RNA sequence: UUAAAUCCUUUAACGAGGAUCCAUUGGAGGGCAAGUCUGGUGCCAGCAGCCGCGGUAAUUCCAGCUCCAAUAGCGUAUAUU
RNA sequence: GAAACCAAAGUCUUUGGGUUCCGGGGGGAGUAUGGUUGCAAAGCUGAAACUUAAAGGAAUUGACGGAAGGGCACCACCAGG
């Protein structure tokens, strides 16, 4: 830059672009313009009563809203210019705690003082930590309750039982109205943890839902769920997306009165027929004599606990040995791997992604090129303006076709939130996440295992396949769910834009959900072939220089010359090819590069493409409170 | 074209840690580790083996 | 893409298996590699490496000690 | 015969163009 | 047979260059001369290997690869597969002593006959002496069928590859007996006449060079021993031919000549014996071609660090000096 | 003790048998102190300040076991002597 | 003195007779840019970003000569069977 006065413009100027950037993502919440701040309290371990610091909590002036179980309130003060929405979760209960933190702003945590936290506590913790924290805070209860000789203390043994999850963070105590001010306070002035999955979409929390059946032996109505519109401006001719219950198109929105403003009817728009979003997740259209033979006529309760230990071993049996499967001596081998063939090599031998494809692949969409129209909609968000309804506007919203048991289970407790689907998100595709397994469980999983997805904002069953997170075409199908390795989960899966946070869970047994493996959406496309292979061993028993004998490989003798073109390897490394079938059971001479060791095995692998089972399903049972065995 | 990310870490078996006894720390480390070195000495021709020598 | 000025880096992700904890749009806490300004040994063009990744350190996540928020 | 296909490209998904 | 089609092209190509002018070619060299994929041909070679392509050689000081007898014949058999002559193999094949012959398919489905050089001094000598063998055989094909002779048609020619016209038939060596001995007999006779008015002595016309095709059509092969009439000796050479053939088809079909032709007529017929000025897209052509020699030589020098064997001999006898002390 | 406390110091009682009241961080080809041990991987993954290790017996990678250095500290990046 | 060599290239770890210019791994590069001199061609002055484990000097054996001389062999030829 040069000159002393010059060079220090240079960084005046840039102070000021950044000073007002900061400023414009700041007046969006919280106050006059922006909608409310919500904050979600999770008590983590079983001890803290979440109504004893709640009430501390509440007080400026309070409008508390009730539901059947859940008590969540509205805080608003002109004293710190701040507008707030509070709400209450158990852990365990993974249905509301996930729900309702995937809208929340701010997380409230708050922990015991003679240990850190619960074991139950610590399971919400390592899905909130998955699927995408907000903003933390971490609170304390028992602290002044206690002599000052131990107080110190008391404090230190938290921070060291505390850092094996949250690093380095402060920890305000919660026993006066003094100390839940200065809380309140830093909960308002915080640097917000910008999640990405929820900025570029348009969502509202229900603060209030009414239902209006056309006819109750119907069983189907009109919904009306009034809230604040929080994400990007939410358009009436796009869909929209209530997480539990899945995908509708609406009808009309209204913008009512803000029932709760910060200093003290008409309808936005009416939906048209043409410029709407179509409701459709798949495709529409679909001479010997008598006794002489063949070789001279050429001259002329606990069942389920057994099948627990036959996984564990199946495991054992795929660990061990990477895809060693025997070849059947009853059937010919020809025809149980018909559908087989040998790869000279996995990485560079070409293979066809049009060529032989299941019927469910034409009843899913593909992408032309996924990127550019993933940045072209991104845009279309960002960098333009649609007459829709705004941010901080609280609206009510009218849905035309929704069942009344949406309604029924927000009046016992559980919470709606609704989102709006971009541009082609209520089609289907087949959905790839790449997803390391949780070191909680140890359970085997197998490959077409039916799991529980949470692909961000949508709740399935699904059977997927788990492949190598790798960079070329072809990628090994894994048969089961590996302790250390990071995978990708395929599954045909209603087509969701990344980023998005990714978590599979499993039906245990009275209806408990546990989480094994923890990811996020990779690219969703189907072209991307898993390749399922098979390893046939055999065993070198005659061995000469450069050519050996091989058995048990197969049975028959037409068997070998199926197999012919398959290049054979072996597990000391010796690269060679069958060369003559020789007995009419399953015998063979085969060449190779250098001499075999008589410890040797010999073994050709086989691949076939798999593609996943439909098994989709947006319905999800709500688990029971979450427990250690 | 190729590039597995952490190949080998997922490929190995996982072998868990066998459980021995705990290990003598600080003064009674050091003074083991004395005796082991200038107390018992066994003679040999020329010393060409070492402390962690394994066959 | 560092924040403090707005130049790009190529940074080296250590142990194995190490490149799948950091994901795209992540807060990274990169240091130089060794050598003040050398590409250290194989890697051509690339001075530093990644040492954090969303506040917590590689060395723990690769060992197993810490988990990863998003 | 050994190991030799003919299969046919005759099903895809529809695909959304830009 | 051939599966890999890229990368296999580009490697034994840069061989063949570094064969013309030295015996073994180190690997060093290799990838600067094939300069589209970089670090990753020495897996390529090791896949080279496995085939009779190349071969390795570690005798003393010289470390590197030279060019196979099997593996010289496959290169010209992709080039050919790029002008459109060869697609697949026919399994009719006379393996020879000088030469094997390798039936060969278009992309029509027309078989046509394939000639391949084996000429067996180093490797390096031999697979240079089939390069110049089949480009004076091409030159005698091109000139004889020009000029009316009863030939092969010549097609393309690559390196000791020559493609010709299926003519099949025996040779007349294994013939027992023939319809009309005296039209066949008259027929070759023609034949000497006729190269002889051309200017040309066959000098080894016999019936081993000779092949019947139906026992109507005498066609001629192996075209490397033709001789000048110019010649000392042009009189002597053409008599031997006419009683090797006079004597045969009265040893072998007991038919006697009536026509005794002893005609020296040179030359009637053709002698074949004797077979701001500078635009801007000039000046990024030419900074292109100044930058590419600079790295292409930094890359050379960071190749032949490749030594390898010279380190792993030297830590050998370490590990034995330190366990004997 | 102290403004009042806390801590230290001083003291009643309880408080130690190795599955505990369990010590860590780096390393173990050379530089440079300490394994041609075992399994896995097969120029891949990776390591490696530098020299280099890996392309099927890996003293160099991932593990197990064993050993060494420092020790309530010990690594890593950077400025500098 | 690394040495070939050097009565200077000696009187240097037993290091100080006076004094001018000038080098600090190799490249980028004696390039850009500025200044200046030049009718011009150019000269003088003169970087960085970045890249690389080397770039080199002396000496020494002789794997290879497409170097030269000899000598030998019916597993070579010549005259032959």
């Amino acid at each position: 830059e040069l000159s002393r006065v010059d060079q220090r413009h240079r960084a005046s100027q840039l102070r000021k672009q950044k000073k007002e950037a900061v400023l414009a993502e700041k007046r969006q919440l919280g106050g006059k313009d922006g909608p409310p701040h919500q904050v979600l309290v999770v008590p983590l371990h079983s001890r803290i009563s979440l109504p004893e610091a709640m009430q501390l909590l509440q007080d400026g002036t309070v409008h508390l809203n009730e539901l059947g179980n859940t008590q969540n309130f509205m805080l608003l003060c002109p004293r710190l210019k701040h507008r707030w929405f509070f709400t209450s979760a158990r852990p365990g209960d993974l249905h509301v705690v996930l729900d309702m933190a995937k809208v929340a702003d701010t997380i409230l945590f708050l922990l015991d003082p003679l240990e850190g936290w619960d074991s139950t506590g610590d399971y919400c913790l390592s899905c909130l930590f998955a699927q995408g924290l907000p903003t933390y805070t971490l609170a304390v209860q028992g602290i002044s309750g206690l002599p000052l000789k131990k107080q110190i203390d008391t404090r230190k043994k938290l921070s060291k039982a505390v850092e094996k999850r949250f690093p380095h963070d402060k920890l305000l105590l919660l026993d006066t109205q003094q100390e839940a001010g200065m809380l309140l306070r830093q909960l308002a002035n915080q640097k917000q943890q910008h999640l990405a999955f929820r900025d570029r979409r348009a969502y509202l929390f229900a603060h209030a839902v009414d239902f209006v059946p056309s006819e109750e032996n119907n069983l189907v109505g009109t919904l009306k769920i009034s809230g604040y519109v929080r994400g990007q401006t939410l358009n009436v001719n796009r869909l929209l997306h209530i997480v539990g219950y899945g995908d509708f198109q609406m009808k009309q929105i209204d913008a009512p009165g803000d029932p709760f403003p910060l200093n003290p009817k008409v309808l936005m728009k009416a939906d048209p027929g043409r410029q709407e979003s179509l409701q459709a997740e798949v495709i529409p259209d679909p001479k010997v004599p008598k006794g002489t033979s063949s070789y001279q006529a050429e001259w002329i309760d606990e069942e389920a606990e057994a099948k627990m230990l036959e996984k564990y071993k199946q495991e054992r049996l795929e660990e061990m040995f990477p895809d060693e499967v025997d070849t059947p001596r009853d059937v010919a081998a020809r025809i149980r791997f018909q559908k087989y063939r040998g790869l000279k090599s996995f990485r560079t031998s070409p293979w066809d992604p049009k060529e032989n494809l299941p019927q469910d692949y034409a009843r899913i969409f593909q992408f032309q090129n996924f990127t550019n129209t993933r940045k072209s909609i991104f845009k279309e968000v960002e960098e333009k303006e649609v007459e829709g309804a705004e941010v901080g506007w609280y609206v009510t919203l009218h849905v035309s076709e929704v069942p009344v048991s949406v309604v029924e289970c927000f009046r016992q407790g559980t919470p709606l939130i609704a989102f709006s689907l971009l541009p082609h998100e209520q089609k289907m595709s087949v959905l790839n996440m790449v997803v390391r397994r949780d070191p909680g469980n140890t359970e085997p999983v197998k490959a077409k295992e039916e799991l529980i997805f949470h692909c961000g904002f949508r709740r399935f069953r699904a059977s997927p396949l788990f492949s190598q997170h790798t960079a070329a075409d072809k990628h090994k199908l894994q048969r089961f769910l590996t302790a250390d390795m990071a995978l990708v989960a395929t599954v045909y899966a209603p087509i969701t834009f990344p980023p998005a946070s990714v978590l599979l869970f499993k039906q245990k047994s009275n209806g408990m959900h546990s989480l094994i493996a923890t990811g996020h959406l990779m690219s969703v496309d189907p072209d991307r072939m898993v390749i399922k292979r098979v390893v046939l061993s055999g065993h070198p028993f005659k061995i000469f220089t450069k050519m050996a004998v091989v058995r048990y490989m197969f049975f028959n003798r037409e068997d070998v010359l199926w197999f012919k073109p398959v290049e054979l390897r072996t597990k000391w490394g010796r690269r060679g090819h069958i060369k003559e079938p020789l007995g009419t059971h399953g015998h063979m001479k085969c060449s190779f590069d250098g001499k075999l060791k008589s410890q040797d095995t010999v073994l050709m692998n086989l691949y076939k493409r798999v593609f996943p089972k439909w098994t989709y399903d947006p319905y999800v049972p709500e688990p029971v409170p979450w427990l250690k065995s | 074209s190729l590039a597995r990310a952490g190949k080998v870490r997922g490929q190995t078996p996982k072998v868990a840690k066998q459980e021995k006894k705990k290990k003598k720390t600080g003064r009674a480390k050091r003074r083991m580790q004395y005796n082991r070195r200038f107390v018992n000495v066994v003679p040999t021709f020329g010393k060409k083996k070492g402390p962690n020598a394994n066959s | 893409q560092l924040i403090k000025n707005g130049k790009k880096i190529t940074a080296f992700v250590p142990n194995d298996g190490c490149l799948n904890f950091i994901e795209e749009n992540d807060e990274v806490l990169v240091a130089g590699f060794g050598r003040k300004g050398h590409a250290v040994g194989d890697i051509p063009g690339v001075r530093f490496k990644v040492v954090k990744v969303a506040n917590v350190s590689l060395l723990a996540l690769y060992k197993g000690k810490k988990e990863r928020p998003r | 015969s050994i190991c030799s296909t003919y299969s046919n490209l005759y099903n895809h998904p529809q695909l959304i163009k830009y | 047979l051939r599966y890999m089609s890229r990368d296999d092209f580009r490697v034994l190509t840069a061989v063949e260059m570094g064969m013309k002018n030295h015996e073994i070619v180190p690997g060093s060299l290799i990838a600067s001369i094939a300069s589209l994929k970089h670090g990753g041909c020495n897996k390529v070679l090791r896949e080279l290997v496995k085939h009779k392509l190349i071969a390795w050689e570690r005798t003393k000081t010289v470390q590197g690869y030279r060019l196979t007898n099997a593996g010289y014949d496959y290169l010209a058999l992709k080039t050919l597969s790029s002008r459109q002559v060869v697609e697949s193999v026919g399994n009719q094949m006379g393996v020879g002593k000088e030469s094997d012959i390798y039936i060969v398919a278009n992309e029509e489905g027309q078989q046509f006959a394939l000639k391949l050089h084996r000429l067996g001094r180093h490797n390096v000598s031999w697979l240079y002496l089939s390069r110049l063998s089949a480009m004076k055989e091409f030159a005698y094909m091109k000139a004889l069928y020009e000029r009316k002779f009863p030939v092969p048609k010549p097609i393309d020619y690559n390196r000791h590859a020559v493609v010709m016209e299926l003519i099949n038939g025996y040779p007349l060596c294994q013939i027992h007996h023939v319809e009309d001995p005296a039209s066949v007999y008259d027929e070759a006779m023609e034949l000497i006449v006729k190269l002889a008015n051309h200017g040309l002595i066959h000098g080894d016309f016999n019936e081993f060079n000779l092949i019947l095709d139906e026992s109507d059509h005498i066609t001629m092969i192996d075209f490397p021993q033709m001789v000048s009439t110019s010649h000392p000796n042009a009189e002597w050479y053409f008599d031997r031919d006419v009683k090797c053939i006079k004597d045969f088809f009265m040893k072998r079909f007991s038919y006697e000549s009536e026509l005794f032709p002893t005609f020296k007529d040179i030359r009637r017929e053709d002698t074949l014996d004797v077979e701001s000025t500078i635009p801007p897209e000039l000046v990024k052509q030419k900074v292109k071609r100044q930058l590419t020699k600079q790295q292409k030589s930094a890359v050379r020098r960071r190749l032949q660090k490749g030594a390898n064997i010279f380190t792993k001999q030297r830590r050998e006898n370490m590990q034995n000096i330190k366990s004997s002390l």
